[PDB]
Formats: structure tokens, C-alpha cells, sequence
């Protein structure tokens, strides 16, 4: 927090608390799968695969691979983004929205695109 | 000859030729023969069925939400339930009769009145 | 250390492996039992639903159980669900459907008032705060026709209660029922059909030799209409078991 | 401090506003829902 | 037995599993009690 | 196929199937029971049934254990007898017709002598 | 049996066999939860629960680390003891009443201090 401010390291702090709650569960959910966890399990599983789709980015290196030019997210849009996916303002879209994408604005484009609305 | 046919919700519980069935219906005492017209009646509450066949022992069963519908070609007794005499044990049916409960009363009359305790 | 985990590791899944083979085999167990079930009680809903059309017709259909209520403002909906766990996506695809339901209630300008069966929709509805006006459990594994009596006289009792409320008052009752009764369930097609289905109980839609009636079409139907209600929710239980199994 | 303790949770505010003293899921078409008939064996009126 | 000891059975299933318990309760022998052949014949008779 | 051919690759496969077919269901037979089973569940059974004893043959190392002696049965009349087993046209003879024996011919021999 | 008596050899036979089941239902408690025992095993569970923190001790030489002073406890109180538990006698009674305690008045003064009553 003392470089990075308050803001950029809570939002980090709770992304990275949601994601080892999410892995620390990979063993039921390999068996199981998310139904046998609890309701709160369960949103949190919901919100941290949100999450990790969230985090990939169509690179700009990568566009000779997949043909799809890269983008560049600010700072600022990053951690108000991760912040509302925390807080699960983002937990009606599907997942594949979250694949592959730059900021929010992509985001929405790509819910439309899959039939949700953001 | 008719066909009997008494019927459970839960399941069914018993078919066959009869050639006279006794029951109280809610407007009194019916006896069905082989031609009876077609009717629909409601069974008294701790309504009793007797059915006699060509010289075998006649069923006296117990009824509880009892329907009687007789049809030229057959005849049922839908019940909510229905428990026969060799099943119904005097004590049960002595000990629960005149209770608290209207329901439970009318259950144990009709379990008397099909052994015969009335 | 990393050899001996591996190796309890192994162990572990070995006798989770041999618990879910067991728990499949009694499964297929209880699925046989339930489709017996099931089939046992058809005949009786066959011949009730015969009478009850032939007392239709030849009666007045103006019961207050059968006519549209106006400008209806509640809506009762039964969710039924399972008391174990171990079921894949029962009880949740029977919560998505009751929460689509809930949605149509809410562009009909309706307020659902919530009745549940089995404890896993129970720990659903407490996760939203959504208040559950009654609940039933422990029964869902194998219902019986008394559970599923009560659970229609307590629904039609509601119902009939919502006859004299007016706006949000409860009228001369002095009891808030609801102006409908919908009863969210899977049904059982096939051993791989299993649907989560809503569907309206209350009020019921009219569809289009003489009997002798005693002693009167009017008292048979009015006697026969709310164990007619009763059949179906117990058959909504019976085909619920065979898809939670 | 069993005192002080006490008196500060008289007036502490917790975080969802309780003392510490001692979705709009999709819609539903009507089509898909299924509707309870009754049977009648006459002409429509 | 050890295949049934995962475990609503048929007749022959169940039988199987009180004959494997029997069974295994008969092998079962104190320390330093060594049986003569005849008398194991007749045990696991 | 490309070494035993089209016709051996089919049969072979087809009993493959058939035969793990039948030990998917064989939980279900040894702990709930033949009867609860579907009719074309219990009609595969008895087809793997009938298969899995008729792979087995009287082998020549066998007669100094059985009189019998052993059988050699030509790959292609295998192929062929194997494709009716397969199409169910020996349902109806008993099992133990099909116990240690050779080609077709000894499966007559067997079946009429039962 | 020889050395140590019949009684004390069955008493610790038994609390061995019923550890050892403990031991091997501990996996499928963690992942399928209690529930999905049989009663029986639930049963055992819970006296195999109790009977590990029993087994504990506040020890004379380990006051220095937990403030709590040591405890003695003769070789017939802790057969007659242990005898109980395997049979379920102390079922009721929670099963941190049952840690770091001597005997079976220790045990009845813990209890107590939770409410439960020996």
C-alpha cells in the first residue's frame, strides 16, 4: 500500500484471496464439482473463474497467432474493473466474456456480443 | 357380477369380481349390484365398504377419503386410504376413536365399524 | 514427503472411488423404486381426474378455487427440492427454474410468496434473504400422500385466505394468502430427462349416459377439487423423487 | 477494562449496521409454463 | 465380501456379506494356538 | 485391417464391445440381480454370455487332463462363427452348449446332443 | 492378555479398532462430509472423536506451555474409562470436554463447565 496506494492494493489483496480460495477447493470440485460447496462457496467459485478469464489479455505479440490485435488497459481502469468483479458486479455475464479482452468497454462489447448486457 | 376395484392414492389395493357392495354413502347406505346406474357418491367420513362374492368371505375395509364411482361396466372406491379387516388390529381401532381430532376419530369409527365394533 | 502424500493421496481417492460406486449401484436402486412408485399411483390420478371432469359437466365451474381472481397481486409458489446433496444439478436447475418463475411473477406485477420442500432450497433461499413462508423436509427421498395432503391443504388454505385480501390488507380473514399456486418441480421423462418445470396448480383452467350424482354435482365437486389439488401435488413429489434419484 | 469494553460496544458501529452489544434471474415464458385443466366433455359456452 | 463391504441388497448379496463377515471372524486366531489339521478341517467345515 | 482384414477387424471389434459391454453391467448383475434389468440389457447379457464361453476350446494340452481331445479351428470359420454369435443367432441354444468345444460343427454336436 | 490382563488388552484392542476405522472414514468425512455414513459409523465417528482427545493429557512437564497444571491418572481409572467411551456411555457429553483432562472427574467438573452433565 505504500507504493501502490491503498485502492491498487486492496483490490489486489482481495483478488488474490478469492483465487487461493478458488484453488484451495480445486480438490471437491475435481471430484464433485461446484454443487456439493455452499451457497458462499459457490458464488466465490462463480467470481473467481470470472476473475482468472479476467486476467488473460489478447497480447499484441499475440496477434500474429491468433490474428486479433492487442490492447493496452490503464492502470486505473484495471483496478476499478477487478474491483467491481470482486464485489460481483459482473456475475450475470457468462464467463467466455471475460476471455481474451482489454478493459470494461470490451467487456460489454463482448456480453453483447455472447447476449448479456453490461 | 361387477368389477370392484378399490383404489389408494398411493397405490392399489385391491380388484375383482364382486356381486354386491355394501357402503355408506354421505346421503346413506348404498348397495351396489352387478346393472346399478352410473354414480358418483362421497363416502361418509368413517365410511365402512363390504363386498360379498359368490361364496366367499365378504371384505369389510375401512375407508378414509373415500370416493364411490360405479359404472355400468365397473365399479371403484377411490380412497385417500383404506386398511381391511385382518389388518386393522381391535386396539388401534378402540383407542383412537371419539380423540381430539374430528379426523382421527372418524378413522378409528371406520375401523371399528369394519370389524364390527361400530 | 512428496512420495507419502502422493501415496495417502491415492488412498483417499481410492475409497472415495469405492463409496461413489456404491452410492451409484443404490441410486439405480432407488430409481427402480421410485419409477414403481410412480407408477402405482397413476391409476388413481386417472380415475379422480375422470370424476372430475364428468362433476364439471354437470355442474356450475364458479368455484372460488377455479375463477381468476382480479387484479391479483400474489402468487404461491411450491419449490421442491432434495434433503441429500450428492445430486449433480437437481437442486439447482429446480432453483433456476423457480428464480425464472419468480421473474415472470415480477413482470406480472406479483409478489411470490415462497413455500419449499427439502432443506437444499431452504439454505438457498437463507443464502438471499428471501423469507420462506413454510417448509417441509426430510420426506423428499420418499414422499408419502400424507405429506403431500398437508402440503395442499396448507396451500389451498392460503389461496381461499387470499379471497377477501385487499391491496396489501388481508380482508375480512384477517389472513394475507396469495391470488395463485405454482409448484416448481423436475420432472421425470427419461432416465437422462429430467427437466425442472413450473407449473400453475391454482386457479385451474377450464378445458373443453347421465351420471347420477348424489347428492349434488355442487358438493362433490366442491369435496373432490382440493384432493384433486392433493393428487397432483403428491404425484409432483413422487415424479420429484425419481428425478432427485 | 471489562467496564471500558463494555461501554465502548455500546456505541460501536459494526460494519452492517447490527449493535455488537452483549438478481432478477431471466423471465419465464408463459408457454413454457404448464397450466392445471380441468377435463370437460361439452361444447365451449 | 471385499467387494460388498462398500455397502438395500438382493437375498444373495446380503447372504454374501453375512457369510464374508463369517468368514473373516473365522480366520481370526489367538497368538501361539496352533490348530491341528483336523480340528482347521472342521473349523472351516 | 490393413493386416487381418475388414471382415476379421469387424467381428473382433463388434465381440470387444459386446464383452465390455457386459462386465460395464456385471456390478449390476452380482449386486442387484439379473431380473431388474432392462429386456435388451438382458439380451446383451445372454449374448456375452454365450460369446465368452465359446471363446474358450478344447486344447490339445487338455486331453491329459479331459479325454477330450483339443481342436484346431481354421481363422476363417472363427470369423464366421464369431459374426453369427455376434448377430444373435445362437441365442436360443443352452450356455453349457458352448463350453470346450471347437467350430461350428462342434457346437451342433453339442447343442443336439443336449 | 498374559501380562497386562483380559480386560485392559480388550479395552485397548477395541479403542485401536475403533481409531483405526477413524482413520480410514477420515477422507470421506473431509470430502462427502458425515452425512453420507452409515449410523453406525456415525456412532463410531463420534466416539472415536472423543477418544482421541481423551487419549490427551495435561501433563506436569508441559505446564510451562500451556498454564495448565499436570494431572495423574491410575491404570484402573483409565481402563474403566476407556471401557466407557468405546461403549458410548459419554456420547452426550461434547467432545472438548473430553481434551486435556485427567480422569473421569475431570472429565464430569469439564463437562460441567460447558453445561453438559456426566
Amino acid at each position: 500500500p505504500a507504493i501502490v496506494g491503498d485502492e491498487h492494493y486492496r483490490v489486489a489483496q482481495e483478488v488474490i484471496r478469492i483465487l487461493q480460495r478458488y484453488k484451495d477447493l480445486q480438490d471437491i470440485i475435481a471430484i464433485l464439482g461446484i454443487d456439493e460447496l455452499s451457497e458462499e462457496d459457490k458464488q466465490l467459485v462463480n467470481r473467481a473463474r470470472r476473475i482468472e478469464r479476467f486476467l488473460s489479455q489478447n497480447m499484441m505479440a499475440a496477434e500474429q497467432f491468433t490474428g486479433q490485435p492487442g490492447s493496452t488497459v490503464p492502470l486505473k481502469e484495471t483496478i476499478e474493473a477487478f474491483d467491481k468483479l470482486t464485489k460481483g458486479e459482473f456475475d450475470h455475464l457468462p464467463e467466455q466474456a471475460f476471455f481474451l479482452i482489454g478493459g470494461l468497454d470490451d467487456l460489454a462489447k463482448k456480453a453483447e456480443s455472447l447476449g448479456a448486457k453490461l | 357380477d361387477l368389477n370392484v376395484e378399490i383404489v389408494a392414492v398411493e397405490r392399489e389395493l385391491w380388484s375383482g369380481p364382486a356381486t354386491f357392495v355394501f357402503t355408506r354413502t354421505t346421503a346413506g347406505e348404498i348397495g351396489i349390484l352387478p346393472r346399478h346406474i352410473p354414480l358418483v357418491a362421497q363416502l361418509v367420513d368413517d365410511a365402512m365398504v363390504r363386498v360379498e362374492r359368490e361364496g366367499e368371505d365378504d371384505l369389510r375395509i375401512a375407508v378414509d377419503g373415500g370416493f364411490l364411482s360405479v359404472t355400468e361396466e365397473t365399479v371403484r372406491i377411490l380412497v385417500e386410504n383404506a386398511q381391511f379387516e385382518s389388518e386393522i388390529d381391535a386396539d388401534a381401532a378402540k383407542e383412537d376413536a371419539a380423540s381430539d381430532d374430528e379426523r382421527t376419530a372418524a378413522w378409528g369409527r371406520a375401523r371399528l365399524r369394519a370389524l364390527g365394533q361400530i | 514427503a512428496t512420495l507419502r502424500e502422493l501415496r495417502g493421496r491415492i488412498r483417499s481417492a481410492g475409497s472415495i472411488k469405492k463409496i461413489t460406486k456404491a452410492q451409484e449401484l443404490i441410486a439405480t436402486s432407488r430409481i427402480a423404486k421410485a419409477q414403481a412408485r410412480v407408477e402405482a399411483a397413476r391409476p388413481y390420478a386417472a380415475e379422480i381426474t375422470n370424476m372430475l371432469t364428468e362433476l364439471a359437466g354437470a355442474s356450475a365451474l364458479d368455484h372460488p378455487l377455479l375463477v381468476e381472481r382480479k387484479q391479483p397481486k400474489r402468487a404461491g409458489v411450491l419449490v421442491v427440492s432434495s434433503d441429500r446433496g450428492l445430486c449433480g444439478a437437481y437442486n439447482a436447475n429446480v432453483l433456476r427454474r423457480a428464480e425464472e418463475l419468480f421473474s415472470l411473477l415480477r413482470d406480472e406485477g406479483k409478489d411470490p410468496v415462497l413455500y419449499v420442500v427439502g432443506r437444499k432450497a431452504l439454505g438457498y433461499f437463507s443464502f438471499r434473504q428471501r423469507t420462506v413462508v413454510e417448509s417441509w423436509t426430510g420426506f423428499s427421498e420418499r414422499p408419502t400422500y400424507e405429506n403431500a395432503r398437508e402440503i395442499a391443504d396448507t396451500l389451498v388454505n392460503a389461496f381461499m385466505a387470499g379471497a377477501d385480501d385487499e391491496g396489501d390488507d388481508a380482508g375480512a380473514d384477517g389472513i394475507l394468502g396469495v391470488d395463485e399456486l405454482h409448484i416448481v418441480f423436475t420432472e421425470f421423462r427419461s432416465m437422462l430427462s429430467q427437466t425442472a418445470v413450473a407449473r400453475r396448480a391454482a386457479p385451474m383452467e377450464v378445458e373443453y349416459t347421465l351420471y347420477s350424482f348424489e347428492p349434488d354435482p355442487e358438493t362433490l365437486f366442491d369435496a373432490l377439487l382440493p384432493r384433486y389439488i392433493a393428487t397432483r401435488v403428491y404425484a409432483a413429489l413422487l415424479e420429484a423423487a425419481a428425478s432427485e434419484s | 477494562l471489562v467496564s471500558v469494553i463494555n461501554e465502548f460496544k455500546k456505541g460501536f458501529q459494526a460494519s452492517d449496521g447490527s449493535s455488537v452489544v452483549v438478481e432478477n434471474a431471466e423471465a419465464l415464458d408463459p408457454e413454457d409454463l404448464e397450466k392445471e385443466s380441468v377435463k370437460v366433455r361439452k361444447p365451449a359456452p | 465380501y471385499r467387494e460388498l463391504e462398500a455397502f438395500d441388497l438382493d437375498a444373495a448379496s446380503k447372504a454374501q456379506l453375512d457369510r464374508g463377515a463369517r468368514l473373516v471372524e473365522l480366520l481370526k486366531q489367538p497368538q501361539y494356538s496352533p490348530l491341528a489339521v483336523e480340528e482347521q478341517v472342521v473349523a472351516i467345515f
